RNA sequence: UUAAUUUAUUAAUGCAAACACCUGCAUUAAAAAUUUCGGUUGGGGCGACCUCGGAGCAGAACCCAACCUCCGAGCAGUACAUGCUAAGACUUCACCAGUCAAAGCGAACCUUUGAUCCA
RNA sequence: GCCUGUUUACCAAAAACAUCACCUCUAGCAUCACCAGUAUUAGAGGCACCGCCU
RNA sequence: CCGAGCCUGGUGAUAGCUGGUUGUCCAAGAUGAAUCUUAGUUCAACUUUAAAUUUGCCCACAGAACCCAAAUCCCCUU
């Protein structure tokens, strides 16, 4: 049942093709461990708030990364103005950084090339965001 | 009325409209500092704690220091040459416990933006100096001025009866009956633009905190957001009101007296053009000369607690930073030479 | 803001009356006239009724 | 069994008259479904030796499923009626 | 029974009441004295 | 209201009136003041006293209530210890 | 349709129930079903307003509109008799509601918002 | 607009619809359609013959 | 006579909307509040009838604010 409902979430409520679902379960089976609801939130974060499409999600294994890390980096970029949610037309004033540049890279290169900020600033932002999530709950 | 239209505007919320305005202006203004300022504005705000000099000041300072906050004000007057505001170290995000009524019956401390205290410390309140607050009635700087000495007289004016009532509330909460009833505190609700005529060359130290775009609160709160599309006309006329209020303050201050123009916005338009236009208008329409006093020493003194934008030629700009989310705050010191 | 609180007689009577006190203020103890006892007695705040 | 209850009370009909029902009296709330009740046991009198229950003539509380599927259909047990109890009582006292 | 339980509880509380009133007033006055001592410093 | 019921052909009573108003036999209607139990903490003592009172109705209000109730509610009731027994009749009324 | 209300019905699951099939109960969907489209103002827009109060129009009892000209408020401070009762009155043009109050009793010696039902 | 075709019987025959071609998605299977079929199959959607460069 | 057929029935659907509402004669009879409300309604005011008993209108003098005109209100007489 757990496997079936994970796959059904990936297909029905996430609109991943069958081949995409096999690719996800092949690259990162940790999705199966990850509980429903949290997985749906992660995918919708990629889709709506981040503006990523299924091909890119699967290509970058976005589902592999943790939601806390994903938020910590994306919200930092967004508030910094280096990342913009694509509009209704799917366009942005400035091209967004690539997901490989956002999540795959380490904190050093992430803050040096994509954000161009300081590690201390990033730590402060991470703590602030943790407090924000705590308050939101 | 024409019901159907070919195209309608996107219908942005006021917060997003303010963000777009800031992105299109402050980005140019600040270059590479704009992303940092933007993230600081969008993140939480760092609140300083101003102890109430009319309460158990030593006990409250001890409690805050136990909470590990330090009085940045204390170790600043030494180099600059009663006010005590405790703030956490750069990078620390620790909050201050909510203020509670003290043993004397007054609130122990006021949680206020530490940036909205530099204008007070730069006005240079000398003992026995008559003080005016032309429009500053959010509390804040006003209460800071009040908690400066027991041998000084201060008047606070603001057109808005609601804001005057707010000042009264904080006064009853913090200022004791002795000082509040005494003439030391004189509150009024009149128009500052005509304050030059109402009183001229009367006050020695003036604080003109003109109504501003209050960028941080504009991004935070949707209610009464100055950047709502309908209220564009008021937004556009804000510079005129700011110039008029600063001119009224410069007229009311005594010859040789001092004024501090204050703003809670990053806009160069509302920061430096306001002061320059006020100087020009008040030197032509009134033939009164005003000199802008340097605060570079003040900048260096408070560099540790605040980050300042240096490119601003006139005045001082506390820009918010993630390490110290205290800004924004623009303040300019002006001495009336005639 | 202020909160409406139920001051309950310390005289053992079931008598209670509602007062208004600041939320940040300490819990209230107040002399008040108890009709049943017919004498001024202490009343202690028991519980917060509402926030106003 | 599904047990239901009218949401709307039916006005009394009388002694010999029959209650008159209306559209609102066809609305029900499920007060209980008996199938979800905790299982009870069946009292049976054994006739043949059966493992882990008894030998013969001893009243036994067996799960209704077992009693109705194995014991009774196969004749290994009989209902604990008063008649069966009496007959097995004479059987016991005749030994 | 309920009436007499109420009556006896009221009697006990009334017996204690003047002492409690005096103690509360004394506590308020001593708090005010402490405030003045703090003002003196 | 219902001037002719579908089952009896009679005039019906608006029970919302019966739940709110007292009829004194002479023809007067008594009522409570609206809001007499609402947010008393913000009402001055005089306002609370005014609100805690039992109040008579207009002539037109009384006529409306008379129309909305049937003759059963407009009869003499000899209750045991009615607090309104004295108020059920008028005295020294000139026109 | 990201309007409101539902999931009866199907499809999934889960829990019981009978030892694949089926019944009941939940959850999520799909499919649908029912129902609504406040008011005043604004021709070249991208809305504003809706309750209460102060000033002028409306000069002198009361009363008087507007897309009319201006301003203000959604409470606080205080105390905790800021209690209870009660003649007689006012009243926002109705009602609802809202005001004032002698005498008396009891302690002492105050200055705006909203009904009913329902909980 | 690839084409021949279709359409608003009764105001529109068209550039609209369909169309071979191509792409995408779904399906591993039998006794009432699909189908007495089985991935070179079937269902659905998009696009538009075709051909050349990016 | 298809943005959802036709017939029968529910059905005398509902309509704050339009139209119509038939003998004679006399008499009295005219310009606020709330409301999913301004094409309506309820209360008031006005209006009609009947009844009770006793003042009603007009109305001079006296009287009705400081701040900063025409008149009005009130009522002995008449
Ligand atoms: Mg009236
Ligand atoms: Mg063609
Ligand atoms: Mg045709
Ligand atoms: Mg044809
Ligand atoms: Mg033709
Ligand atoms: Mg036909
Ligand atoms: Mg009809
Ligand atoms: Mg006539
Ligand atoms: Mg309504
Ligand atoms: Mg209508």
């Amino acid at each position: 049942q757990d496997i079936n409902d994970t796959v059904r979430l990936l297909k029905e409520k996430c609109l991943f093709t069958v081949q995409q679902v096999t690719k996800i379960l092949h690259s990162c089976p940790s999705v199966l461990r990850e509980d429903l609801g949290q997985l749906e939130y992660k995918f919708q974060y990629a889709y709506f708030r981040m503006g990523i499409k299924h091909p890119d999600i699967v290509k970058s294994e976005y589902l592999q990364y943790s939601l806390t890390k994903i938020k910590q980096r994306h919200i930092y970029l967004e508030r910094l103005g280096r990342y913009q949610t694509p509009d209704k037309k799917g366009q942005t004033q400035i091209p967004n950084p690539l997901l490989k540049d956002i999540l795959r890279v380490s904190e050093a290169e992430f803050l040096a090339r994509t954000a161009c900020t300081s590690v201390e600033e990033f730590q402060v932002f991470k703590k602030l965001l943790a407090r924000e999530e705590e308050e939101s709950e | 009325y024409k019901k159907k239209w070919a195209a309608t505007e996107p219908k942005f919320p006021a917060v997003r409209l303010a963000l777009q305005n800031f992105d299109m202006t402050y980005s140019v203004q600040f270059g590479d500092l704009w992303p940092s300022i933007r993230v600081s504005l969008l993140s939480e705000q760092k609140y300083g704690a101003l102890v109430n000099n009319f309460a158990a000041w030593d006990h409250v300072s001890a409690k805050l220091e136990q909470l590990s906050a330090k009085d940045f004000v204390n170790e600043a007057i030494s180099h600059w040459e009663n006010l005590r505001c405790f703030t956490f170290d750069r990078g620390d995000i620790s909050r201050f416990p909510p203020a509670r009524p003290g043993s004397l019956g007054v609130m122990e401390y006021y949680l206020m933006d530490a940036a909205s205290l530099l204008p007070v410390l730069a006005l240079g309140l000398q003992p026995g100096d008559i003080v005016l607050d032309l429009c500053a009635a959010p509390g804040g700087k006003t209460l800071a001025l009040l908690q400066t000495g027991c041998c000084r007289n201060l008047a606070a004016n603001d057109l808005s009866p609601s804001r005057i009532a707010r000042l009264q509330k904080i006064l009853h909460s913090y200022v004791p009956e002795e000082i509040r009833d005494g003439n030391q505190v004189r509150v009024t609700s009149w128009d500052g633009r005509k304050w030059g005529e109402l009183e001229g060359d009367t006050y020695d130290r003036v604080l003109v905190d003109v109504p501003c775009t209050t960028d941080r609160h504009s991004l935070h709160e949707e209610e009464n957001n100055i950047f709502k599309r309908s209220r564009k006309k008021e937004r556009q006329i804000l510079p005129v009101l700011q110039v008029q209020l600063l001119a009224a303050g410069l007229l009311a201050t005594k010859p040789g007296g001092h004024v501090v123009y204050s703003t809670c916005s990053l806009s160069h338009l509302q920061n430096e053009y306001v002061v320059q236009g006020a100087i020009e208008l008040l030197a032509n329409q009134y033939s009164i000369q005003v000199q802008v006093e340097d605060l570079t020493h003040f900048r260096r003194v408070f560099m540790d607690t605040f980050c300042f934008f240096s490119s601003c030629q006139v005045g001082e700009l506390v820009i918010p930073n993630l390490m110290a989310n205290f800004g924004p705050m623009y303040f300019c010191k002006m001495r009336r030479l005639t | 803001k202020n909160i409406l609180v139920r001051m309950v007689s310390e005289a053992g009577t079931g008598f209670c009356f509602n007062t208004k006190r600041n939320r940040l203020r300490e819990k209230l103890t107040l002399l008040h006239y108890d009709p049943v006892v017919k004498q001024r007695v202490l009343f202690v705040e028991k519980k917060k009724i509402r926030s106003l | 069994t599904v047990i239901v209850e009218r949401w709307w009370k039916v006005p009394l009909a009388g002694e010999g008259r029959k209650p008159r029902l209306h559209r609102r009296h066809r609305v029900y709330k499920l007060v209980e479904d008996t199938k979800h009740r905790p299982k009870e046991n069946l009292e049976l009198i054994l006739t043949q030796s059966v493992e882990n229950v008894g030998v013969r003539g001893d009243l036994v509380s067996v799960k209704k499923s077992l009693g109705r599927n194995r014991l009774l259909p196969q004749g290994l047990a009989v209902y604990a009626s008063p008649e069966n109890k009496k007959l097995f009582e004479e059987e016991k006292l005749l030994r | 029974q309920k009436r007499r339980e109420r009556e006896q509880h009221i009697a006990e509380c009334m017996a204690k009441m003047p002492q409690m009133i005096v103690n509360w007033q004394q506590q308020q006055r001593e708090n005010w004295e402490k405030a003045q001592a703090d003002k003196e410093r | 209201l219902t001037y002719f019921s579908a089952r009896k052909g009679k005039r019906k009573t608006v029970k919302a009136v019966i739940d709110r108003f007292l009829r004194l036999h002479c023809g007067l209607w008594v009522r409570r003041k609206a809001g007499y139990k609402k947010k008393l903490w913000k009402k001055t003592p005089a306002r609370k006293k005014r609100l805690r009172e039992f109040v008579f109705c207009n002539k037109t209000q009384s006529k409306l209530l008379d129309k909305m109730t049937t003759s059963f509610w407009k009869r003499r009731n000899w209750y045991v210890d009615d607090p309104y027994q004295k108020y059920h009749d008028r005295t020294n009324l000139k026109v």
